[PDB]
């Protein structure tokens, strides 16, 4: 969860974002994908493991 | 992708019941509501603004589709040609409405903006022409219509927003 | 709509090593990198003697990421007991069709030299470096340009202080200017 929002961005020349959230330009991809551009985590991930 | 729209061929009774024949239509071939967008449409002597799927926009009186800048992005570069090119001329129409998706698909209808404006319709597919298939659709579902025209021989490709000029000279016919 | 900082300056050649090792730990998580960019200036005018911030320079890195230019030019007055500061925007578009609707709208270019550097991770703020280069499409004051870049919106603009207190500690060889 650090490092995914903390491997520094670089997009063009110092915008300083994130390179899934600087690719929406290129694409406007779908609201499924807008979604998945973030996701939850915690309890959710080990629920679903166990 | 992104089929061409389609002309509302189909006038022949009030574009309020019109749409609510479709969207009858619609629901006995067997669909779900798939959220409700809108298409924007303002035009600067040429440029045509518009939004959609998602946060970005387009506006191009004629070049190689140009967008990769949301509304912000857009409206600010606007606002400050307020000299240069600041045509803001009397609002062209825009239409919007529901989205519904059989399978693989989606259909969106349009609605009036003023009153005296048009009604029409817009589908697209998920292949990469794929132009024979996605017919059948609408051979099923409404008489004839859905001329198509895609930009063939050329693989503009894919069709990414260039329903505009159909848009445009629908908009124009008034 | 948003602001723009500048804390300009240069620095002799020899005395870049100590300069960018200490702005490098400084808030950088690990791995330092630097990047080449591309001169594509431009202006956009003809109508009223005034030009436009048409300097659309963006990087020549590895492909995929959108070119894009920022908005700098006009400096507005105010920013009372406070750095150097003037509306700026940022509008990113596809790739190489910028360009092309630039060729196509009837615009001319403005400089053809580049000026690469390395870049640095700061915190709440954003610094950058880099040196004029005088050379030909594929391939100068001879030394390496630095200043604080960053944008943000109104908001509170607390962040002067934090600028100067930084330029307080980039004291040896460095500090910072306006532009006018």
């Amino acid at each position: 969860e650090f490092h995914k929002q903390t491997m520094m961005p670089h997009p063009a020349s110092a915008p300083f974002g994130h390179k899934r959230m600087r690719l929406s330009g290129p694409q406007a991809f779908d609201k499924n994908e807008i979604n998945s551009l973030q996701s939850s985590e915690g309890l959710l991930e080990k629920i679903i493991k166990q | 992708v992104t089929c061409v729209s389609q002309m509302p061929v189909a006038e022949g009774k009030s574009v309020q019941q019109t749409v609510e024949l479709l969207t009858r239509k619609l629901e006995m071939l067997g669909a779900e509501k798939q959220g409700t967008f809108c298409v924007d449409c303002e035009t600067y002597h040429g440029k045509l603004m518009y939004v959609m799927h998602y946060p970005l926009s387009c506006f191009a009186l004629f070049e190689n589709g140009p967008c990769l800048i949301a509304d912000t992005n857009f409206d600010v570069l606007m606002v400050k040609l307020k000299g240069f090119f600041q045509s803001a001329k009397a609002s062209k129409i825009e239409t919007r409405g529901t989205r519904y998706q059989y399978c693989d698909f989606l259909v969106k209808v349009g609605t009036v903006t003023m009153g005296p404006s048009a009604r029409g319709i817009s589908v697209e597919v998920e292949y990469g022409d794929c132009w024979s298939l996605l017919l059948e659709f609408l051979q099923s579902f409404l008489g004839s219509h859905t001329p198509g025209a895609p930009a063939v021989f050329g693989n503009a490709v894919y069709g990414p927003a260039d329903t505009m000029v159909q848009y445009m000279e629908l908009f124009n016919k008034i | 709509n948003m602001m723009e900082y500048l804390l300009q300056g240069s620095v002799l050649d020899h005395s870049l090593e100590s300069l960018i090792h200490r702005l490098r730990g400084l808030c950088d998580n690990m791995e330092p990198e630097t990047f080449l960019d591309h001169e594509m200036v431009f202006l956009l005018k003809g109508q009223q003697a005034s030009p436009f911030v048409l300097r659309a320079r963006r990087s020549m890195d590895r492909a995929g990421a959108p070119w894009h230019l920022r908005y700098l030019g006009q400096p507005e007055m105010g920013d009372k007991n406070r750095h150097a500061l003037v509306r700026n925007c940022v509008d990113i578009a596809t790739s190489e069709n910028l360009t092309d609707f630039l060729m196509e709208m009837g615009f001319r270019m403005d400089h053809e030299f580049v000026a690469k550097g390395h870049l640095f991770r700061k915190g709440i703020m954003k610094i950058m470096v880099y040196k004029i280069f005088r050379i030909l499409v594929p391939g100068l004051s001879l030394s390496y340009l630095v200043e604080l870049s960053v944008v943000a919106p109104a908001g509170q603009d607390m962040v002067s202080d934090d600028m100067k207190n930084f330029a307080e500690q980039l004291k040896p060889l460095v500090h910072l200017e306006k532009i006018d």
